């Protein structure tokens, strides 16, 4: 998924 | 802290459904709107479903659903297809640059169809004859259920020696695959009127049968 | 798509340095430095251990380290240790949407000599061909450890189609067993001139090479 900031 | 709650084993059938929690905290699964699902099948690459909320990454299956409800989120899987069958993981943000993972859930179908092997025998190749090795496989295809049960013969008077098996993956559907050989000489080979692999699922018996012939 | 390249088995002794490489290509090309390892048991759902190409989450032991250039991101196990034999795994977001993993470095502390995989390749039998079946069978045997990667081609022309590949099995003497088959017509594998089986195993490859002839 990794994802985001 | 906890392996983030997720149920062990969730079943269904062909379309029927399943719905499952990723449960954890405030800190995790409460706080942030991310929730990534993970499609993993027996112990292969796992594969981003869903991500957030309900995004699946537009090429992705089925009545495939994602409803975040308090510290628990969870995945719809309406469209029982076997091609599920897996280990379905989630994950959320942590912040810090940090993830927890889900820790259960191996997504069962029933209902899925009883299917009997094709069993193909090969005699040895020529090369490997001329490379003076022998060698017979069995293969089995296609069999549901999983259980195989494999035998090799001379002609008749069992014999074993020399001989494996191995056991049984899934394929191109939740349909299995074993082999089994036999590393002969060719003087165990050649000799004999025939070999022969006796395979077994669900009560019946194949047999298979191999003669020094092989054409090419 | 899953466009992570990664080496099958990675293995070494209590001490020295395993890498543990992973490829890629396209789209603004090593432009996404996204690059997260994962770290998976055989039981667990997978830790990640790394991110953002050279970045370790809260703690992860120093030992473990990452690097990235082009189209290869590395993870180097800088004195290996007993319990850092696991799956490890690449993955890197195509763009927003997103999300290729790679094909998995089980990775494995040797207990024994590495073993290098004996290849055999059979082709579709006189008889098998005069039921207008067309199977071809790569028995894989006696690597270690059980990490291999399988690609078949037709004329040297890889080709992603009807082929399975069973799990590596502990045979009776601890070396692993595989079976990668492929399902052809008569009229396929007679219109065409050479069949490979293309088997790597960390640090080589063999591809043996059947071809149709006929007798009958």
């Amino acid at each position: 998924q990794x994802h985001x900031x | 802290p906890s392996a983030l709650t997720q149920p062990p084993s969730a079943s269904g059938s062909l379309g029927q459904s399943v719905t499952i929690s990723c449960t954890g905290t405030s800190s995790d699964v409460g706080g942030y709107n991310y929730v990534s699902w993970y499609q993993q099948h027996a112990g292969k690459a796992p594969k981003v479903i869903i991500y957030e909320v309900n995004k699946r990454p537009s090429g992705v299956p089925d009545r495939f659903s994602g409803s975040k409800s308090g510290n628990t989120a969870s995945l719809t899987v309406s469209g029982l297809q076997a091609e599920d069958e897996a280990d379905y993981y989630c994950s959320s943000y942590e912040g810090s640059d940090n993830f927890v993972f889900g820790t259960g859930t191996k997504v069962t179908v029933l209902g899925q169809p009883k299917a009997n092997p094709t069993v193909t025998l090969f005699p040895p190749s020529s090369e490997e004859l001329q490379a003076n090795k022998a060698t017979l496989v069995c293969l089995i295809s296609d069999f549901y259920p999983g259980a195989v049960t494999v035998a090799w013969k001379a002609d008749g008077s069992p014999v074993k020696a020399g001989v494996e098996t191995t056991k049984p993956s899934k394929q191109s559907n939740n349909k299995y695959a074993a082999s089994s050989y036999l590393s002969l000489t060719p003087e165990q080979w050649k000799s004999h009127r025939s070999y022969s692999c006796q395979v077994t699922h669900e009560g019946s018996t194949v047999e298979k049968t191999v003669a020094p012939t092989e054409c090419s």
